[PDB]
């Protein structure tokens, strides 16, 4: 097999050749394909550098108070820092501003059960539970930034609570001339008189019945503020403690809207504790055993209602 | 006969010796198209973002420890303002760990953020602070994250603080290393880093260098007293060649780089924690090392930075 | 809550 | 002069080619190089973009493919001619 | 004795008539004296038919208020009759006219301890003291006649408290907005806000130390009105009853105008009663134990304070 | 008819002349009469004084000096001649 | 002899019987002196008046009652207007007798005003209603007056209104005549007068006239139904003989005469209470007389007439 | 004043 064998290979060189300029082709484009795909990821990299968005935005207006802050222009509720007079590190607060140019303080609200009120004194004096922009949120404020607004100036403050059983009637009941002491006094409450409000000024005191002194020992003006960890009530045995909650207890209460927070309304003996009710009550518009759906305590300067010229 | 050259066995040795040749050059011909299809999805989902709402907790402080005393108990994202001047920021406070009140300053967890970022996002800070649970109304969980060097530095300035950073590789094994002192540098002293009291069972890395190493290498990769370094701005120990050696590099984390590492918290996130040269995109020590635990080569599945106040 |  | 003598006006066009070849080989084993490290580079920047985007490409990587065709490639290099 | 004895006598009757037309120049004078003596305590009943002349006088200009009458044209300080727009009956009260043309309607004075403000309710709502045209004797106006003029249109009055230690030394206080309700309310006080004066916001409340909370606890505004007859105030046990008077109580006060008079201003604890302070205070300014010697309390439309214009 | 015809030349004269005492004692009468009268007038008419005028002469009435007089009158009157 | 006419006796008869009538003569002739001086002072007090400064109290109402019920307690000069169309007029308010609330009508007490006065000014009213105390602020003392009969005729008139009278003599004894009853017509019906229910020590003097006088006599002194006489303008019961006969005279009160009197408190306030027809100027009961109590020629020392409204 |  002379010019045979290699008959056979003298001209197969030409028929593996066509595994070489070929096998360039790809070599010459998947290169390029790799230079433009490190040019695409690049443009990837590019879009995630940023973090997720958070919905809660904070505005950059302050003010003394979310009054203060609604006549610097404010236009929506929301989250703004704050700074009383006498205070001397600001904070982060609800503002409820109305079309009005009502800017509400709200230091106080509860509207699902999500937050715990069975807070210890510090608890109670620094503020706990969530704010929102949308005020969706339940929390407690803190007694110290609630005392130094209420206390800045020393100008009329009016206190505002809102109540929503679990039918989504409402109902207000004012406060002229409210105000909160500093710890050293343990951040006593002390109002003026009750102006309006539907509701009922739970805060005189109520009849009970259960004994004739329950009127005068359910009244909250005057009183002290009380913690499980702390006592300062005028019951002998602390009302905080057994009602579980943060309060002003007089030998307790007839308004209670730090108490505990039952779903549908309508409690019973049983079901507390001690067996006393600590549902989040408000005697002068429903029962003792008739929690509310939604509770809200809110200031705002005095004189932005008793309006006029 | 006088040299037969029988290369003609040749026309069965090319052939085959062809046949490979081929049949990879074009399974890379292949593989091109599925990653040029996942970067197209990709872009595709980047159209629209992520998000979040992270509701702010009422109670808040100077600092994480402040908070814990002020009531403060669930770990979860916190407002808070160190110096009385400063705007206050969003940080996560781990409530639970030793103790609690610990500022989280840095955290790795899933591969999430990229991390080889520039000298200005390291400064800023960047990331996800904090991440909604289930669907709470909080954000109780940490995402990746990295404070930035101005705050951390600030914090640190405040008083005695301590670092402690733990870890976990990809087995479910944890270990800390704990540092009594802590501290960084303004800006101005390009963040540089300074601890002692190491305490922990991760090995110091950072005092120490790497264990495994000897000598001239094991000195050049302790961290202590070196300054920070991103890929654009670089002050690690080395020699000027140009922009030939740089220990910190294209997506390479920023970090406080000697004549290299021993640690690198802010590496690449590789999955599985176990990566190889040709891997790494420099052919380097591109992860999330810490050699003196799991060696060179090992992305750690969880790594994390906090501090503290001391307050002895 | 009135307490005897 | 057109019998045997012809024997090497063969040869420098198989050294010529042979080391085409051998270029070739290095240029492969770079550009498999650059591939497993690209895939690499790829997932984990996809997977940096779950904390920005809405959505994250599920995915994986399988270096096997790579590891085994590097083999096959030395299993050549390593041929001399 | 013929023409003897006879002789004596028929000539001694021209003796003794010396004393018959002698007895009618008398007879014919002295009636004469009496006629015209008649005219002369004539004149003299005249004089004496008036009643002795009472220097108060009162003037004969109403209007709703002081302020109202001193736009009518009144030029001097006295007594007058006002009638506010709400009120059914009108009544005198003391109008302090200034020269710029401000009309200053006083209801409170305080500067001699004549007269005891230890009255009771109705005592307090219809008022007591002595009103005088030269604003110089101590008296209350009355709940009621203070709400009427605080409250009629319901624009703008301002509250003036003057103070004078026993030193000569003055001071005011102002309020803006200031207003008293009806008895409905217990005659609840309220005002907008403490303007000037250098007295001091005693109404705001004061720190009197004893405790963290007397500082709200002796605020008044907002507060009702209390006597030892009728109580409405925040303390638990009287402040009217107890510090003797009829002030707006809240836990009691830190402004006391309506207080015991005390001579000389100083007083101790052992001269109270209960022990507690009651002297005619005004804690911004002096001390709780330094009863002021003279003390005044007017009202003027607040328009006439705030500047701006007129008219 | 000068020795005792001159008894009567005497007499109308006495009479004259009683006469005009008897004319006398009722003039005076009612003179004192009028006195009384009068004093008490004034000290009446003088209190009344008091209530208008700045002062009111502090006085007193003695009708004494009167009663005794208009009795010493009488107790002669009582004489016929 | 045959007429011994001894009217020699008559030299030794004359000279006694005028030694009297020279005596008493001269003495009267001694008497006008004093009086004339003591006119002339008495004018001469007269060149300046006397004064009082009776600061109002605050409290005022439509009557003396109503006052006293809106806590004015203090016996003392108030302003009072009954009609919301009368000017205000200054009144003096027996605060504590029979529970207080009284309005005194009229006055008597120490002779310091004429209240011999024409038609007009029993009227308006006059005299002096109070004076300063010892030197306090206020009037807390009534002086003599009468406060004007249309004054007292609209006060009876806007209800029932009671008349307490009361008198003292000059020994300090004192008694008391009230009257349920008790009006005063307008101008119109000459202030015609009407009491009923009388109860008291006094004796009805009014009603009943004196108790000492019989039938004829009596009726004649009775005041019920009289009408308003004044020595100008007379009313009384009697037979127009011309200027004769009037009850009112010269500087002689104006009262309710009937044929004359059994009372008359506006009378000539006589010194000791006791006189007589030649001390009086018209030889008549000239005094403040109350007949059935200490009969006629008998001025009291004090002598009142108040009001109020009954309210049964 | 403001009372214990
Ligand atoms: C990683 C490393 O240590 N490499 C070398 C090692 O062989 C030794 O320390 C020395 C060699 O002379 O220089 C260095
Ligand atoms: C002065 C006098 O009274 N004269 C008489 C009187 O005595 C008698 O009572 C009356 C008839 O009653 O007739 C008259
Ligand atoms: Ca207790
Ligand atoms: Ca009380």
């Amino acid at each position: 097999k002379m010019l045979e064998e290699i008959m056979k290979y003298e001209a197969s060189i030409l028929t593996h050749d066509s595994s070489i300029r070929y096998l360039q082709e790809i070599y010459n484009s998947n290169n390029q394909k790799i230079v433009n795909l490190k040019e695409k990821v690049a443009q990837l990299e590019a879009q995630c550098q940023e973090p997720c968005k958070d919905t809660v935005q904070i505005h950059d207006i302050t003010g003394k108070d979310c009054q203060d802050i609604a006549n610097k222009g404010a236009k929506q509720s929301g989250l703004y820092f704050i700074k009383p007079l006498k205070a001397n590190q600001q904070f982060l607060v609800y503002c409820e501003i109305d079309g009005s140019g009502n800017g509400w303080t709200v230091f106080q609200k509860r509207l699902d059960g999500s937050v715990d009120f069975k807070k210890n004194w510090i608890q109670y004096k620094e503020g706990f539970g969530h704010l929102s922009p949308t005020g969706t949120t339940e929390f407690w404020l803190g007694n110290e930034k609630i005392h130094l607004i209420s206390t800045q100036s020393a100008i009329p403050y009016a206190l505002r609570v809102e109540l929503e059983d679990w039918n989504g009637r409402t109902s207000t009941a004012d406060y002229a001339m409210f105000k909160v002491g500093p710890e050293a006094d343990k951040y006593r409450l002390t109002y003026a008189y009750f102006a309006g409000g539907d509701a009922g000024d739970a805060f005189d005191g109520f009849d009970f019945g259960d004994d004739p002194s329950d009127k005068f020992f359910t009244s909250h003006n005057g009183m002290q503020f009380s913690t499980w960890d702390n006592d300062n009530d005028k019951f002998e045995g602390n009302c905080a403690e057994q009602d579980g909650s943060g309060w002003w207890m007089n030998k307790c209460h007839a308004g209670h809207l730090n108490g505990v927070y039952y779903q549908g309304g309508t409690y019973s003996k049983a079901s507390t504790p001690n067996g006393y009710d600590n549902g989040i009550i408000w005697a002068t518009w429903k029962t003792r055993w008739y929690s509310m759906k939604k509770t809200t305590m809110k200031i705002i300067p005095f004189n932005r209602l008793t309006i006029g010229e | 006969k006088h040299q037969l050259y029988i290369d003609e066995t040749v026309n069965s040795n090319i052939p085959t010796n062809l046949r490979v040749l081929r049949s990879i050059l074009e399974n890379l011909r292949s593989k091109i198209q599925k990653l040029e299809s996942d970067v197209s999805a990709q872009m595709e989902y980047c159209r629209t973002p992520c998000t979040v709402s992270c509701n702010i907790p009422v109670v808040s402080g100077k600092e994480c420890e402040e908070i814990i005393r002020k009531g403060g108990e669930t770990s979860e994202m916190y407002l808070i303002q160190p110096d009385s001047s400063v705007k206050p920021y969003r940080v996560y406070c781990d409530m639970n760990t030793e103790n609690g009140g610990w500022t989280v300053i840095q955290n790795r967890q899933d591969g999430s953020v990229d991390f080889g970022r520039k000298w200005d996002p390291y400064k800023q800070g960047f990331g996800n602070v904090a991440t909604n649970t289930d669907g709470k109304n909080y954000c109780g969980l940490p995402g990746e994250y990295w404070l930035g060097n101005d705050k951390i530095s600030q914090l640190t300035r405040m008083g005695p603080t301590e670092l402690l950073i733990e870890m976990e590789d990809w087995k479910g094994d944890k270990v800390k290393a704990h540092y009594g002192g802590f501290t960084v540098q303004n800006e101005a002293n390009k963040y540089q880093i300074s601890v002692n009291k190491y305490r922990g069972t991760a090995g110091n890395a950072l005092m120490d260098g790497a264990s495994q190493l000897m000598g001239e290498n094991r000195t050049m990769t302790i961290h202590n007293g070196m300054f920070f370094s991103t890929y654009d701005r670089d002050n690690d120990g080395w020699l000027t060649s140009d922009p030939r050696k740089q220990c910190s590099k294209e997506d390479g984390g920023g970090w406080w780089y000697n004549r290299c590492h021993a640690a690198n918290p802010n590496g690449r996130y590789y999955w599985g924690g176990q990566y190889t040269w040709d891997m790494a995109k420099h052919g380097t020590d591109d992860g999330v090392v810490w050699m003196n635990w799991k060696g060179s080569w090992y992305s750690m599945r969880k790594m994390s930075m906090k501090i503290r106040p001391f307050f002895p | 809550g009135p307490r005897p | 002069e057109d019998l045997r003598s012809r024997i090497e006006v063969l040869k420098r066009k198989v050294i010529e080619k042979v080391q085409h070849i051998q270029l070739l080989q290095k240029n492969v084993r770079a550009q498999l190089v650059d591939m497993k490290r690209l895939e690499v580079d790829i997932d984990i920047k996809i997977r940096s973009c779950r904390g920005s985007c809405s959505r994250a490409l599920a995915r994986e990587v399988d270096l096997k493919d790579y590891e085994d065709q590097q083999k096959q490639l030395e299993q050549v290099i390593a041929k001399d001619l």
